[PDB]
């Protein structure tokens, strides 16, 4: 017996189907008229209204196109595929639901940003090839690990003020190395050279075009370069999504905060961006060197991993400095670039990624995801797996529960993992209609000019009307 | 509490001149006027051809707060050869370091540049100008024939500066010997003596200086900061210098002998790049004869609350203990990026009642990063590692941080208070501030009541006006004041209270006799140097007669000083010592009866009994209650008997029980009766009172549970046994039935009556006979249903006796006859007894409903006297009594498990028939 289907009222095939999917509509004379056409499926099957006269839809979730997720990101063999199925068709009912699976794989390489500060004081002239080789292989070996890389350039000597720079002869003021009968450039401070760009050749070949300066005191002002490379996002060109690495080169000790007192520079560092239109650090001679705590704060605030590339004679000093900068590392600036490329690889190996799902074009009538994450955690409720790595897979599940029937038949909605070049859409389609009355026969003379709705073979008469064609009146119908 | 943080003097210099970068006090031995010295290393000067060659200003105290330049020199550069100057005095930072002692002023320009006589050059050797009276001279120990950076070139001499005892300057050049830094010390007399303006490499014979160390010591900045104190015992000020970059930037502080510049002791920091040594100070902060060294590490990073590091800074205090041994504590900062430890300014005796004190500054902390300073006082055990006061900046950055507290100087009394004042530099705003120290008044207090532990009120004191005799206890309180500084001999004060517990809303208790109030206050003058001055007071004790108010009573007071009237003529105001409390109290207690123990165990008993032990609920029953109680412990102090009552006086009628006052209420739905035994109830004085409650209608309910428990003043739960009464739920069920007849007797023959063939009217048969039966309840119990029956004589000797016509009913009952009523359908000679036992019986059977006190059910029956049975020949002259009877009993009660009772009552009524007109004899 129908607990719902018939007890909520029966008026037409469309209204009959407006009830939950548990109900169907019969339109044949194969059984007596003891109950409306909306008897429940258990009654429909046994009473067995004619098979050709049953209006019983079933939701269909079918793949429209499903190109499998690629296991390689190489362009020589694939265009990569990150979400599947790309499009699934959905036949729907105004109160039905059906399972709809979806899958994600991280295939495209992680974006990286490696910026390279240069020590160009006269101290470095003895091993300039070391720093140049390091700058070259930073690019060349990272192109061998990731295809989404951007590299930049910068230099530092020291604040162009006494007692750091030779102001004494006019010759020295434009060629400090005069006193040694040799030529070298005037002192910079800190000056940005090449903005972050993907052109390896330009950076690789333009590294070789830099040369040394000279200052007096052994400590060099590299910390100002650190602070300005970190905080000047526009000039540097840091990219929001990419992993940021900063490689800092130096051969000697470092000017730490409060060392600027000797030069009359008693203004604390503030971390603002001061690189000018000429790409020089304007406040180089106005602002003291930065504090390790301030450097750590600004280095974490902008997600930078700093790697010290220093020579064998200062490794211990900078290691001990490293522990005061939590998260920093350090390597030898030997003639061969080893032990700093290792730190770069190790940094790449720890940048895990997130897979969040966002939806657009989704109408109000249609579910929240249950996320199955790595290590086969099948957790309901959660819809955003974290800690993923390239080559891994995460699976999501959703069912298209319906809240009603919309204005028209055809709609769609698009799902997209955040930050992915791939996405999928469903051409969701709702079958609220019925084929019985589409024949235009209703309200004809065969239904007594509209005294009943045509069931595609028999007229369903309204109150006060009776007969297959509504040719009789209930008030006049009497025993005879 | 010590330093005046209100109305401190402010000094301003030219904009962007860094006025206040270095500060000091000027103390002329020639005259009594005191001057401040403030350095403005970036001020533009009237020198010819010099751009911001620096300045030093003598800021007065006080006519108009003016700051006047000191004309150390009035000349620009000088020529070595034409178009070949030897000297470059622009941007030289004159005033970067200022220091004074008696009539001598020594200021230096660390960034003065000169051209070496051996080559064309510009080297910042640094130069100092020393004034001693009007005899100004130039002291430039680093300007020499040691020319290059390898020597005293770039010496930056005068970066750090200090004198000693006697007269011998200490000078620190951080740049000498490839920035190893160095110290140079000379006699002021020798500096003045060997000056001629035409020599550029002047040499001093009694000079002590450090020398080139191994290259591994380069960039140590020895002499970044310097201080002097005796640490070897010879009584000559030894040299202490901060080396902020030493030992892989950990930071070291060196100590050098003050007579031959030999190395005594070395200190090391513990955190790299903390700049351990940015500021140093030598002071003895524990009263000993031995001087302790302080060291600043403004960039110190320590693990915070969340486990992460944070630049807070710190100060390390190393006490000197008579053997050359040093025991070191540490003092961390309180804010991030405040650089706590930037400046360390010894004050000494700031806590006049104590040992030397020290101030420590964090110039980039505080609100809006305007700078803050911490004051720490020293104790015999060492330094009070918790700050004692807070000073912070009061201006906005323009555009660089105000840097309030970047440089300070204390240990001098400008306004002759007797204890050091403090000068603060705020060069970021081009301002420096002077903080005056306040005079400490120390007050010791005490109040006593020797009649403490009053036992009996002893009412003898005359209550004002009414002259009533009342109780009392003597109360007195005294104070004594002293102070080491210059503060008036007319200290002024203004209170004392009679209770501390009662401050929460409660009953009044005692009062001050003449004051009539629970608290009082009255001013007095102390004079600042006398013995305790005071007088006693007279307290009107209360109460136990109207307020039942014997927990202890507390006496408490505090002293109200006023700083306004005691303000110093210079505008300052005195202060009270920090750790002397304003609260002081003595309470003891008051005793009446119980024994010498803190509990005074209230072992007692209570019992109850019921007059009627079966309830009989049918009305406002006379129910009465009997109670008793006794004391076996030390006594009950608040022996209140509480009794709970059901949903439901008089007992004073007689002296049968030991009656005493009670009361009733239903506060917060807790229906209760309150009866008092005593306050206290006297020991061994058992009592028994009695009680009465008396309508109830609840069905199947017996929740009456009168109970007892006694209150007291004991500190523990003192829960007495809860004894309760008992009554059983039962009711009496008396019921009875009664009736009456009309007429009672009849005389035959009936008037104008004659025999009938068949009767159809009432008068055809005979006169009417009517009976009435009445059933009523008597006992409290009410039954649910009941039955009653009537017995009627119908026929005897085959003749009718009484002929019933109909019956009527009143009340909740119904009836039906066992034989047809009015079967013939009539239109509506001694006495002999007849009835159902002789005559043929007729019965009326009836049911009844619920009856109750005063409720009734009545049955009426109408009948006719059958005249034929007594007028016929064989029955003439006869007499008969045609009586009838009724009976009833209960069949159901509204309860089943409760006791039940039945009834057996019955009643009969008379009706006599007699012959009146008898034949004559
Ligand atoms: C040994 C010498 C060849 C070497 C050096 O370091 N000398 C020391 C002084 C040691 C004695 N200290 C005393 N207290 N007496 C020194 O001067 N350190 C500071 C400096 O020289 N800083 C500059 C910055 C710069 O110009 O980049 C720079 O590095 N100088 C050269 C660099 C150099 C030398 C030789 C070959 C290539 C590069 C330097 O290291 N010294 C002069």
């Amino acid at each position: 017996g129908p607990n719902i289907c018939t007890t909520r009222g029966v008026s037409s095939c469309q209204q009959c189907l407006a009830v939950s999917p548990m109900c169907a509509w019969c339109s044949d004379e194969a059984l007596p008229l003891g109950s409306p056409r909306c008897d429940l499926k258990e009654n429909l099957l046994k009473d067995n209204c004619a098979p050709e006269s049953i209006e019983f839809p079933v939701s269909e979730a079918r793949v429209l196109e499903d190109r499998p997720l690629s296991d390689k990101g190489s362009g020589d063999s694939s265009q990569v595929t990150q979400v599947s199925p790309q499009r699934i068709a959905l036949r729907l009912r105004p109160d039905d639901s059906k399972n709809f699976s979806i899958q994600v794989r991280q295939v495209e390489d992680y974006p990286v940003d490696i910026y390279y500060l240069m020590d160009l004081s006269y101290s470095m002239k003895d091993d300039l090839w070391s720093i140049q080789n390091l700058g070259t292989k930073l690019a060349t070996q990272m192109r061998k690990l990731t295809s989404n890389l951007r590299i930049g350039f910068g230099a530092f000597v020291d604040k162009p003020v006494s007692p750091y720079m030779y102001i004494s002869p006019p010759e020295a003021l434009e060629n400090p190395c005069y006193d040694m009968k040799t030529t070298c450039l005037p002192m910079f401070g800190y000056k940005h050279v090449l903005t972050l760009t993907d052109q390896v050749t330009r950076f690789n070949e333009e590294v070789k075009k830099q040369s040394v300066s000279r200052n007096r005191d052994a400590p060099e002002g590299g910390f100002d370069a650190i602070m300005q490379a970190t905080v000047c996002d526009e000039k540097i060109g840091w990219r929001n999504d990419a992993s940021h690495l900063l490689v800092f080169t130096t051969d000697a000790k470092t000017h730490i905060a409060l060392d600027g007192r000797l030069a009359g520079i008693v203004q604390p560092n503030d971390g603002q961006c001061h690189v000018g239109s000429d790409n020089h650090y304007s406040a180089s001679t106005t602002m003291d060197y930065p504090s390790l705590g301030l450097m750590t704060e600004k280095l974490s605030q902008k997600n930078i991993n700093l790697i010290f590339a220093v020579t064998e004679n200062v490794v211990n000093l900078y290691q001990n400095y490293s522990e005061l900068i939590p998260g920093t590392t350090v390597g030898v600036l030997s003639m061969d670039s080893s032990n700093v490329l290792q730190l770069i690889v190790d940094a790449y190996g720890k940048i895990r990624s997130k897979v969040e799902l966002e939806v657009r074009d989704l109408p109000e009538e249609l579910l929240s995801f249950n996320a199955t994450c790595l290590n086969n955690e099948v957790i309901p409720g959660l819809k955003s797996c974290m800690g993923l790595k390239i080559g891994d897979t995460v699976s999501f599940s959703i069912e298209a529960k319906v809240r009603g029937c919309p204005q028209e038949k055809e709609k769609s909605f698009t799902i997209k993992p955040v930050g992915f070049k791939d996405s999928l859409i469903v051409q969701v389609t709702f079958d609220c209609d019925c084929a019985c009355q589409a024949q235009a026969e209703p309200n004809s003379h065969r239904c007594n000019n509209g005294n009943g709705t045509f069931e595609c073979g028999v007229c369903r008469c309204g109150p006060g009307w009776l007969g297959s064609q509504c040719e009789c009146s209930e008030e006049d119908y009497r025993p005879s | 509490f010590n330093l005046d943080v209100d109305s401190p003097a402010e000094y301003s210099g030219p904009e962007g001149s860094y006025f206040g970068f270095a500060v000091d006090f000027f103390v002329p031995s020639a005259s009594s006027r005191m001057f401040l010295l403030v350095g403005a290393p970036k001020a533009n000067t009237t020198q010819p051809g010099i751009v911001e060659g620096g300045q030093v200003l003598k800021c007065d105290w006080s006519s108009t707060r003016r700051c006047q330049p000191i004309e150390f020199d009035a000349t620009g550069n000088r020529d070595y050869a034409k178009d070949d100057p030897l000297e470059f005095k622009s941007h030289q930072w004159f005033g970067a370091s200022v220091r004074s002692k008696q009539d001598k002023i020594l200021a230096c320009a660390p960034l003065y540049h000169w051209r070496t006589e051996m080559k064309q050059e510009r080297e910042p050797v640094g130069t100092c100008f020393l004034q001693d009276g009007t005899k100004t001279v130039e002291y430039a120990p680093c300007r020499s024939q040691d020319i290059d950076a390898d020597g005293q070139g770039f010496c930056q001499g005068g970066f750090s500066i200090d004198f000693t005892k006697a007269d011998r300057v200490l000078l620190g050049g951080p740049g000498s010997f490839y920035w190893q830094g160095q110290l140079i010390s000379d006699q002021v007399a020798e500096i003045v003596s060997k000056y001629d303006p035409n020599v550029y490499s002047i040499k001093y014979n009694n000079q002590l200086a450090t020398r080139t160390a191994q290259a591994i010591f380069d960039d140590s900045y020895l002499g970044y900061s310097v201080a002097v104190g005796d640490f070897n015992g010879d009584g000559i000020d030894d040299f202490v210098s901060g080396v902020p970059r030493a030992a892989r930037t950990l930071g070291m502080v060196y100590i050098y002998d003050g007579k031959n510049m030999s190395s005594l002791y070395n200190f090391t920091g513990e955190q790299m790049a903390a700049y351990f040594g940015f500021s140093v100070a030598a002071t003895d902060i524990n009263g000993d004869d031995y001087a302790d060294v302080f060291i600043g590490a403004p960039l110190f990073m320590d693990r915070g609350s969340d486990g992460k590091l944070q630049e807070v800074g710190q100060v390390s205090v190393s006490l000197q203990r008579a053997s050359g041994d040093f025991q070191t504590t540490k003092l961390n900062g309180f804010e991030v990026f405040a650089r706590f430890g930037s400046a360390i300014a010894p004050l000494g005796d700031l806590d006049q009642d104590g040992f030397n004190d020290i101030a420590i500054a964090a110039p980039y902390g505080g609100e809006d990063k305007k700078g803050i300073v911490y004051i720490f006082n020293g104790r015999s055990t060492g330094l009070n590692a918790v700050p004692s006061q807070i000073l912070e900046g009061q201006w906005a950055a323009r555009s660089m941080p105000p840097s309030f507290g970047y440089s300070m100087k204390g240990a001098t009394d400008i306004d002759k208070n007797g204890y050091p004042d403090l000068i603060v530099g705020a060069f970021g705003v081009d301002r420096a501030i002077l903080y005056r120290a306040r005079p400490v008044i120390t007050v010791n207090a005490g109040l006593e009541v020797y009649p403490s532990i009053l036992n009996q009120d002893n009412k003898t004191c005359s209550l004002p006006g009414t002259a009533l005799k009342v109780s009392c206890f003597n109360v007195r309180f005294c104070l004594k004041a002293d102070g080491k500084g210059v503060l008036p001999r007319k200290l002024n004060f203004q209170e004392l209270l009679l209770d501390k517990l009662k401050q929460k809303g409660a009953i009044r208790r005692a009062l001050f006799l003449y004051s009539r109030s629970p608290s009082h206050s009255k001013n007095m003058t102390i004079s600042r140097g006398g013995l305790m001055q005071c007088e006693e007071l007279i307290a009107y004790l209360r109460d136990e007669s109207e307020f039942r108010d014997k927990t202890p009573i507390t006496i408490f007071m505090e002293y109200r000083l006023d700083y306004r009237t005691a303000a110093d003529t210079t505008g300052l105001q005195p202060i009270l010592n920090q750790f002397t409390p304003a609260n002081i109290s003595r309470q003891a207690h008051i005793l009446l009866d119980c024994g010498e123990d803190n509990v005074c165990k209230p072992k007692l008993e209570v019992s109850v009994d019921s007059d009627q032990k079966k309830i009989y609920i049918g009305d406002d029953n006379p129910l009465t209650l009997i109670v008793k109680a006794q004391n076996q412990g030390e006594g009950a102090y608040e022996a209140e008997l509480i009794v709970s009552i059901p949903l439901q006086g008089v007992v004073r009628n007689n002296e049968a029980l030991a009656r005493l006052s009670c009361a009733f209420k239903t506060e917060n739905q807790t229906r209760q009766v309150v009866c008092d035994l005593g306050n206290p109830m006297k020991a061994g004085t058992q009592l028994l009172a009695g009680l009465r409650f008396s309508h109830q209608q609840s069905e199947m309910d017996t929740s009456v549970k009168f109970d007892l428990q006694i209150q007291s003043s004991n500190l523990f739960d003192k829960v007495s046994p809860v004894v309760s009464h008992k009554v059983d739920l039962a009711v009496l069920a008396a019921v009875e039935i009664r009736g009456v007849s009309s007429p009672d007797h009849v005389f035959l023959p009936i008037p104008n009556w004659e025999h009938k063939e068949n009767p159809e009217t009432e008068e055809d048969v005979g006169p009417v006979v009517q009976h009435i039966y009445e059933l009523r309840n008597n006992g409290p119990s009410s039954f649910s249903k009941a039955m009653l029956h009537l017995q009627w004589p119908y026929k005897y000797n085959n003749n009718t006796l009484l002929y019933i016509l109909h019956y009527d009913i009143d009340g909740p009952m119904n009836c039906t006859s066992d034989m047809e009523i009015n079967p013939l359908r009539i239109k509506i000679g001694d006495i002999h007894t007849l009835g159902c036992g002789v005559a043929q019986c007729l019965k009326i059977v009836c049911q009844v409903g619920r009856l109750d006190r005063g409720k009734s059910a009545i049955l009426y029956v109408k009948s006719l006297l059958w005249t034929e049975t007594f007028m016929n020949k064989e029955n003439q002259n006869h007499s008969y009594s045609l009586k009838s009877s009724a009976s009833f009993n209960v069949i159901e009660f509204p309860y089943k498990n409760l006791p039940i009772e039945d009834i057996t009552n019955s009643t009969l009524v008379t009706t006599n028939v007699t012959w009146g007109i008898q034949p004559a004899p």
